[PDB]
């Protein structure tokens, strides 16, 4: 005799059903928003005829069984594992299952793979009919029960709630099977006190949340201070079930729908230059059919100090028409959906998690995709031999110094913007011609997409 | 970055600047700059009419992007003598203070910085939530309370 | 922009004006203009029946277009002696004051701008919260506190 | 750098877009129930095929733009204008727009015509495909914005609410266009302190509200004391938008629907003769297919003294 | 599992450490380490400016997976003399303490397990409820109570 309490419920996630260990099974920590179960359909038949004293009666029948449903919320806890000194999160199996359908591999470049600097999940390599196959084990007080096989359908992150950051998971399953015996020792598989102590200080606070937004076509950067917002990853999981009538049925397979990295924002109305007014006015006035926006919502902010932060990046995301609200202080709402470049490319967006994030690391993740790889921050041009002047029919193959020296993209493109006095090629051997009595401006663009410029005007004249 | 005393000084300075003889049509009386947020004993009050600015509790709430909403409460007291009719004079002072608070632009207060970087900043909200006066005091002496709860967003 | 004392004086003048013998079939009592905007103390009062009009707090509310709904409380107190009994006389006075307060138009007061012009105005509405009799007081001296919130609107400001 | 407060928002209504003056543009006073905006549609396409490793992705497109929407409440303020000594209301342009499609003419006998005694609005001469064409100008602190062309769709008067009488406007528009420069001097067009002082005392209180009801077939009058009620004028406006697929579209024209002066009443059941019992019993007993009742809701009551009423 | 006095000691040490002349462009004042975790009486205090860190009630909460959110109140009081005036100096001290409390990382303290090992830890977040100045106190002696709730999480228990 005993009553099961919710306060003593522990949820374990495993990628296998037997031969459990610490690398295939892992415990995660949930919040009060925990739900599970499995509802059933029922067909009902009845008769109807015009005779007196009719046959009033019915007989219910069970016909099938809907897919199980579960949902829970967990805090975002980017920390470092003393075993490998690589940044991980307690709920990384869930991220891998939501991101890719291949086997789990933390050292790769697809799915949910971690680096020595950050643990980042890539939504590329998700084109599969079913995602990673997890079995959710639920411990409540003493009785053991589990869901046979789950595929995560949604993940919600909300910044409007004032508490620390949370992720809201929601999925489905084949059948909720109660268990009669303990599958594995709870303590050996579950997280220890050491990991709890190491992650107790890596919470991410929503009080400090910034956003980077920029239109690619017009090349305008905006300073929007967020007052709320959210972004939700949805796999649109639809289940399949035979509908035979003689026997109760069980769903057999699941088909993925359409990847949807939909999100939304809201902020106050600030008349300052490049504020929310600029974005509102531009979006409404231009009235383009489709936009190409580069949004970046950064939980935990970016500081020079090494502090934890969670990052969402949505390249070329579509932004809908902003809708103005009306309350005590005027505020606008912008809703965006991260469309991909190609329907099959799968570069809709990527996330980043780390405990030692810095402004430079965050910037090079935004413009490079990874925290470890560097990115160019400034660029200046230098002529061959440091000559700032040129004459007609002269060769000056200038060079460029890159900053910082550890950037991965050490090569750029050569372009001419203002003035017609000389021509250059990709190699860089600039040449001029005759009848040139004017100066020209040479410009360069980084091939990594950072957007750093090196400017110089050479006074090309008729010569001596 | 609270600037509560800065807000009180801006209140005092605005009250001293306005409600003077420069605009005798929009205001009733002249204080001759007899304004100071520093309180004094009632028996020590030198001449009337006199206005004192009290600073009370100061709450606040946070916002996702480093923004901060900070509500500052500024009880205001006016003391004046029954030279002609005490009820009418306090009436005039209260009406003038309400006009000063409501009309014009928002508050202008100067925020100082450790490295001598003083720059002006302005608040947003200015609401007189309630006004009450106390009776039963000494017959010549009077008192009225005007409750302004200035709502300001501190820099950064 | 405040009109506490102006409204209270208008209330006193209205009460004194609409209680004489001109309307015997509308009103019971006759104060002969014994209505004042302040009382020093109960012990100072020498004539009965006597009514004092106190001044309460001042709530304020703001509207989007620069308007300002700003309220005022008017606790009204009356006194009477035991000529016949406290209950009947106090009830007659209270019902009379209620009939004055509920009928007629609005409150017309005088608003004096600092320039030197007094424009007559009108308050918006009147609502009674509650009426209460102060039992347990002196045997021949009674009290009947009637609470009133006069709701009015100042000249348009806060632009 | 500045934040726009709702407390400092002023709504101006004008029947023209240029050459503003005090006879074509006018300011009205609104309540906290103010809303405006313009929502947009979006078509989403996706692929589906039975091959392994399917193409998971989608591309959103904007296809059209819905008509704008606005709604605000304002007090009913019948007053007299010292210029002409004729009864008017601050929101008379809105009444004219809701009532008729012809040009504004206060001295006539159709639409919204005022008299030396009262300002009345007649719904006769409303048979038009589009009502009066107004442009709503919205000032919020320091930013100027406006809706291109609005046609009032609804107006609700509620007596159940204990506060003073209010009307709840609601309409649509072609496009919500932000503005870069101030169209007109706000103070010259807007109402002055003199008019505010003149109308501050002309509020209409729902505490005093009577009703006259009478059946023409029977010729019997009822003394019904109201405890709540409302009446709503609805033009059933509907907007037309081309559905071309290449480019985002904008609504071009609106078509009026069916005029509907629907209202409702409620009262306590009083056994007194010709009370609510008589009305209840008569209406239930006769069970006629159609009735011809002459109702009259009188906000502010009627007294021998000269007092405002709607 | 409680970390009350450890959190208070960490707060005192942080205030003492981040107030010297090493950051003149970040903070106004300099307490020279005059921060203590307890004060006997205001009469006993001999130096000004002086700041005391009190310990308030300590609320606990429970989470399904064995977690335990556990809140602690940190009423902080400061004192100063009328070298120039109460208002400006007290505001400077309050704003400076707010800058200490809002910038920087998390509250780091030392947790001493009974086994004999002290593991450094970090608190979750810091939020201020309200700041208040105690008017009506002595003319040259002021007070500015700033209320703070440090929210921490103990080592996982209640398995």
């Amino acid at each position: 005799m005993s009553l099961q309490l919710l306060r003593n419920t522990r949820i374990f996630v495993s990628t296998v059903k037997t031969g459990h260990n610490k690398t295939n099974t892992q415990e995660i920590l949930v919040q009060d928003d925990i739900s599970w179960g499995q509802d059933s359909n029922s067909t009902d038949i009845t008769v109807n005829e015009a005779g007196p004293r009719p046959t009033r009666g019915s007989k219910r029948f069970n016909d099938s069984l809907n897919a199980a449903e579960w949902s829970f919320s967990t805090y975002i806890l980017p920390y470092k594992d003393k075993n490998t000194s690589k940044q991980i999160v307690p709920d990384y199996m869930l991220w891998h299952a939501l991101s890719s359908g291949r086997a789990i591999n933390l050292e790769g470049t697809t799915g949910a793979h971690n680096n020595a600097t950050n643990f980042m999940v890539n939504f590329k390599d998700n084109s599969y009919h079913e995602l990673a196959m997890l079995h959710i084990y639920i411990l409540t007080d003493k009785t053991w029960s589990y869901i046979d096989s789950c595929q995560i359908n949604q993940a919600e992150v909300n910044v409007d709630i004032e508490d620390i950051g949370r992720v809201t998971w929601s999925g489905n399953g084949n059948q909720l099977i109660p268990l009669d015996e303990q599958p594995f020792d709870p303590d050996q598989i579950g997280i220890d006190d050491e990991t709890y102590m190491t992650i107790q200080g890596s919470y991410i606070k929503n009080k400090l949340t910034i956003l980077k937004i920029k239109d690619m076509d017009t090349n305008k950067s905006y300073d929007i201070p967020i007052t709320g917002g959210t972004f939700t990853i949805n796999n649109n999981i639809t289940y399949l079930t035979p509908n035979v009538m003689s026997r109760v049925t069980i769903p057999i397979g699941s088909f993925t729908g359409a990847f949807e990295l939909t999100g939304s924002l809201t902020a106050y109305l600030n008349d300052k230059s490049l504020g929310s007014m600029e974005l509102y006015k531009d979006l409404i006035k231009t009235l383009k059919v489709v936009n190409r926006f580069e949004i970046a919502l950064v939980l935990g902010g970016e500081y020079d100090d090494e502090r934890p932060a969670a990052i969402l990046v949505a390249k070329q995301a579509h932004v809908n028409i902003p809708t103005i609200e009306t309350d005590d202080v005027l505020g606008t709402s912008v809703e965006f959906k991260a469309i991909p470049s190609d329907l099959d490319a799968g570069d809709e967006g990527y996330l980043g998690f780390s405990s030692k994030y810095t402004r430079t690391t965050i910037n090079n993740l935004i413009v490079n995709g990874d925290g470890a790889t560097d990115a160019v921050t400034a660029i200046t041009v230098k002529s061959a031999g440091n000559v700032t002047t040129l004459n007609r029919s002269a060769t000056l193959q200038m060079s460029v110094e890159v900053t910082p020296s550890s950037a991965r993209n050490k090569e750029v493109t050569w372009a001419i913007t203002a003035g017609d006095a000389a021509t250059i090629n990709a190699t860089g051997l600039l040449r001029a011609d005759a009848s040139k009595t004017g100066a020209v401006t040479v410009e360069a663009t980084a091939k990594d997409g950072s957007g750093v410029k090196g400017t110089k005007v050479i006074t090309v004249t008729a010569g001596g | 970055m609270d600037h509560r005393t800065s807000i009180a000084q801006a209140m005092v300075d605005r009250i001293s600047k306005q409600m003077d003889g420069s605009q005798p049509d929009e205001y009733f009386n002249n204080l001759y700059g007899n304004v100071s947020r520093q309180t004094y004993k009632f028996e020590e009050i030198r001449e009337f009419p006199y206005v004192a600015v009290h600073i009370g509790t100061e709450t606040g709430q946070y916002l996702p992007s480093g923004q901060q909403w900070m509500f500052l409460e500024l009880p205001i007291l006016v003391y004046d003598k029954e030279k002609t009719d005490i009820q009418e004079q306090l009436e005039k002072l209260v009406a003038d203070i309400k006009t000063v608070i409501d009309t014009g632009g928002n508050l202008e207060y100067t925020v100082s910085k450790p490295n001598g970087s003083t720059f002006p900043c302005e608040a947003t909200d200015m609401i007189i939530t309630s006004v009450s006066t106390d009776e039963g005091l000494l017959a010549p002496y009077g008192l009225a309370e005007i409750n302004v709860t200035v709502r300001y967003q501190p820099p950064r």
